[PDB]
Formats: C-alpha cells, sequence, structure tokens
C-alpha cells in the first residue's frame, strides 16, 4: 500500500500521496457560506463552500477561518474541509490509506486527541500518525542538527535539534504570524486612504501583501530615503480596477515580525527569539546552531528576509562565529516535502497507530511513546 | 455601399486590439523582469556594503595584530 | 444610429492606440533599465569574489599572526 501525508496547516491545506516531490493539491483552508437570500429558484445552490470554489465565489460568500492559531476553533467545518481533500481534489478512499499529519508545537492535548478520534471514527483510516512541522522542515533541508524557523500563517515557532536530539526546554512559540502581519497591512492602509472591511477584501489585502512587500534591510535609512524620493511606489491593480499606490505601508508591514510592538504585543522581534533559544541550548552545540539556521514557512518568503536575519543575529552573536541562513527557493512546501520523505522510510513502518491498538488503549495513545 | 466600410473598420479594429494586447503581454513581461532584477540587484548591493564592512574591519584587526605581533 | 457607433469607435481606436505608443514608449524605457541593472550585477558579481579572497587570505594571515603572538 502507499502512505498519504496531509498538512492542514492553518490557511493553506496541503496534502498528497507519499514519495511524491510535491504536494498534489494545495488550496486555502476557507469554509463559506451565503449571506444573502437568493431569488431564482431551480439553481440548488449548496449550504457549504470549501476550499477554492469558496474563493472564486467570494463577493457573495462569507469566509470563516476553523484555525486560528495552529489550534482548530470550530469540529464540524474542519471535517468537511478534511472531507473535501479525501474525496475531491485527491479523489481516493481513505478507507486504506494511513495518514501523517502536522502539528505544531506546545498546543492542548485535546487538539490532538479529538483529530485522532475524527480521524478513527468519521474516515476509519488503518492507521495514522502525528509529527511535528519543525522535525519534518529539517527532514527537507537534509540537515540534522540545526535551529529551524518555521513561520507560518497561524504560528511561529524555533526548535534547536542537535544530531536527532530535541531539545524541548529551549523551544520557544510566537503567535505573531502572516494573518496578523494580514491584519496590520489592513489597519495601516486606511491612513492612505484605502478601506477594507469585508472579509472578502482580506484575500485582497492578502494578495497585496504576498505580491508586492518586502523587508528593509535598515529601517531608518529606507524612511529617510522614502521620505525624500519616489522610487519606492508601486500601483496594484484590484479586481474591479481602481488602481492604488503604495509608498511606506510597501515595507512597513514586514517590519512588525522584528518589531513587534507595532502591534501592541510585548515579546521581541524573531531576530531576537531565535538568539535567545539557541542561547537557552547548551554551550558545545552553539557552533551549530549558529551555522545551521534553517528558514521555513510561507511567511519566511519576504524577500530580503534573510538579510536582515542575519545582520541582526551577527549584531548578537559574538563576531568569532559564523552565522549563516538556509532560504532554499522552496520554503513554504519545506514541511510537506519533510512529511514525505519521513512517510516512505522503512524503519517508520512500525511506528503507526493501529486500528485496534487505538480501540484498546484508547485516544490517550497518542501522547504515549508514539508520540 | 457603407456596408464594406463597416467590415473594414471591424477588421481593423481587430486587428489594433490584438496588436495591444500582444503589447500589453510584453509590457508586464518586461515589467515583471525589470523588477526581479531591481530587487535581485538591491539585495546583492546590500551584500556588498555588508561585505564592505566585513573586509574593513577585517583590516583593522588584521593591523592591529600585526603590530601585536612586532 | 450606426454613425454614432462608428464614431465612438473611432475615437476609441484613437485612444487606445496612443496608449500603445505609451505601451512601445514603457517597454523601450524598462528594457534600458534592464540592461543597465545587467551591467551593475555583472560589475558587482565579477568583484563579489575579489573581495571575498581578499578577506579569506586576510584572515588567513590574521591567524598566522595570532598564533605567532602567542
Ligand atoms: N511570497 C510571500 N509573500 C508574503 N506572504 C507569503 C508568501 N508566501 C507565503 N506567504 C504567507 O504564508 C501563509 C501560508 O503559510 P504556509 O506556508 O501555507 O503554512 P500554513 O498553511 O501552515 O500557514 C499565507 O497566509 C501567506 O500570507
Ligand atoms: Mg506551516
Amino acid at each position: 500500500t502507499t502512505a498519504l501525508v496531509c498538512d492542514n496547516g492553518s490557511g493553506l491545506v496541503k496534502a498528497g500521496f507519499a514519495g511524491d516531490d510535491a504536494p498534489r493539491a494545495v488550496f486555502p483552508s476557507i469554509v463559506g457560506r451565503p449571506r444573502h437570500q437568493g431569488v431564482m429558484v431551480g439553481m440548488g445552490q449548496k449550504d457549504s463552500y470549501v476550499g477554492d470554489e469558496a474563493q472564486s465565489k467570494r463577493g457573495i460568500l462569507t469566509l470563516k477561518y476553523p484555525i486560528e492559531h495552529g489550534i482548530i476553533t470550530n469540529w464540524d467545518d474542519m471535517e468537511k474541509i478534511w472531507h473535501h481533500t479525501f474525496y475531491n481534489e485527491l479523489r481516493v478512499a481513505p478507507e486504506e490509506h494511513p495518514t501523517l499529519l502536522t502539528e505544531a508545537p506546545l498546543n492542548p492535548k485535546a487538539n490532538r486527541e479529538k483529530m485522532t478520534q475524527i480521524m478513527f471514527e468519521t474516515f476509519n483510516v488503518p492507521a495514522m500518525y502525528v509529527a511535528i512541522q519543525a522535525v519534518l522542515s529539517l527532514y527537507a533541508s537534509g540537515r540534522t542538527t540545526g535551529i529551524v524557523l518555521d513561520s507560518g500563517d497561524g504560528v511561529t515557532h524555533n526548535v534547536p535539534i542537535y544530531e536527532g536530539y530535541a531539545l524541548p526546554h529551549a523551544i520557544m512559540r510566537l503567535d505573531l504570524a502572516g494573518r496578523d502581519l494580514t491584519d496590520y497591512l489592513m489597519k495601516i492602509l486606511t491612513e492612505r486612504g484605502y478601506s477594507f472591511v469585508t472579509t472578502a477584501e482580506r484575500e485582497i489585502v492578502r494578495d497585496i501583501k504576498e505580491k508586492l512587500c518586502y523587508v528593509a534591510l535598515d529601517f531608518e535609512n529606507e524612511m529617510a530615503t522614502a521620505a525624500s524620493s519616489s522610487s519606492l511606489e508601486k500601483s496594484y491593480e484590484l479586481p474591479d480596477g481602481q488602481v492604488i499606490t503604495i509608498g511606506n505601508e510597501r515595507f512597513r508591514c514586514p517590519e512588525t515580525l522584528f518589531q513587534p510592538s507595532f502591534i501592541g504585543m510585548e515579546s521581541a522581534g524573531i531576530h531576537e527569539t531565535t538568539y535567545n533559544s539557541i542561547m537557552k541550548c547548551d554551550i558545545d552545540i552553539r557552533k551549530d546552531l549558529y551555522a545551521n539556521n534553517v528558514l521555513s514557512g510561507g511567511t519566511t518568503m519576504y524577500p530580503g528576509i534573510a538579510d536582515r536575519m542575519q545582520k541582526e543575529i551577527t549584531a548578537l552573536a559574538p563576531s568569532t562565529m559564523k552565522i549563516k541562513i538556509i532560504a532554499p527557493p522552496e520554503r513554504k512546501y519545506s514541511v510537506w516535502i519533510g512529511g514525505s520523505i519521513l512517510a516512505s522510510l522503512s524503519t517508520f513502518q512500525q511506528m503507526w497507530i493501529s486500528k485496534q491498538e487505538y480501540d484498546e488503549a484508547g485516544p490517550s495513545i497518542v501522547h504515549r511513546k508514539c508520540f | 455601399s457603407l456596408q464594406k466600410k463597416l467590415k473594414g473598420t471591424e477588421d481593423e479594429l481587430d486587428k489594433y486590439s490584438e496588436a495591444l494586447k500582444d503589447a500589453q503581454e510584453k509590457l508586464e513581461l518586461a515589467e515583471k523582469k525589470a523588477t526581479d532584477a531591481e530587487a535581485d540587484v538591491a539585495s546583492l548591493n546590500r551584500r556588498i556594503q555588508l561585505v564592505e564592512e566585513e573586509l574593513d574591519r577585517a583590516q583593522e584587526r588584521l593591523a592591529t595584530a600585526l603590530q601585536k605581533l612586532e
């Protein structure tokens, strides 16, 4: 048989068979419902629209995200998302396919318990497993040591790993992610005169952020340059025409990662959290952690993020140490690649959670050695 | 009598519309290439200043170690 | 009637012709900027390796001087 690798993530569901080079189906994790009445008779529109289908009908629907920060809030629509992924995008019955999932570090145990219960009862998969996103990302890069930063749309966390041995006491998890950056961009575009309120226009703001924003190596110098020069403004075309322009907001939005005080967060920037997590570890492994800094996640795809992060870490770390940041082109798909590699291993075949084993041991077995 | 004039006008309109559409398509292609090149060159210019500072204080502490060896 | 539509079509065709001329102008400007950026990046990425080897042997005899001083 073959294994199935599913990555629920947050804001983008990516799934595909184990052993493939890239995920087969990638679509937003969005479930929508029509807020209007509808006058045409015989149309027979169904109650709920899920996946990329709801994106095309954005103007009529309202969008709800079942995942806020890693955790799942609404479970019925989560079941709808999983059913859609299993039946329409992959067109495969999950009755004969083991399923591997990704789960962010430091999340409630009830999340894992309900996930396993749903996957074993509703879909009756023969076996399934849950793995950490950072470990899979380290699998994809081909490394075996080094501290990995996984900044997705839901949560940003650092996991220091040395020689295949994780250090749980040095794991730091931060709630700043892509969704908060999009919300801050919405809040900051009001200054120029553009107002976005409807959840449909959240997607437009997200597209603007993806296609236009960039990270500045130096902040005050860039502010001084933009206050006089006009070479930074770029124009974007809304779906209904009405071209707009944007200036300082082009690079002010991604600065929130390094300046959490912009959105009122107390914590420090990612550049400081990475250094603090490195210093929380031992002293004999800091060379490899410094020299094998790995980036991943969609939010990392900002151009110029690597240079700024390296500059900050070098400004923090001692000058003797060599600081290297690994930024593969396929950052946002690294976790799924690592999951496919992990599920394709021969020695992993005896680490699944079987059906009868779960039945006899109950849902609490997830937290046992079968982590 | 005017039917031929209308047909010719329609054909000309179609021809200029196709030429214009090709013109945009090339314009977005060239613009995307230009922005990608500009981003790449700006990033590597920033690399240039950082390696320049690297090199500068490299000769700084090299010279300091030089008189130390003296 | 048909005369109004023909006049409107002619005026629109003139407008899109002006837009076409602007499109080629912008394309030419973008191409010039692209080739200038290509020359700049060529110079920069043939000087980066010189800077790299420079700092390399800088730290090399930094280490030699340090060990001799010790
Ligand atoms: N090039 C990019 N520019 C800006 N943001 C990006 C880019 N690529 C991905 N993202 C952000 O990453 C988020 C999706 O993260 P992803 O890598 O799919 O993991 P997850 O689905 O678990 O969040 C999106 O919300 C998006 O805003
Ligand atoms: Mg992720």
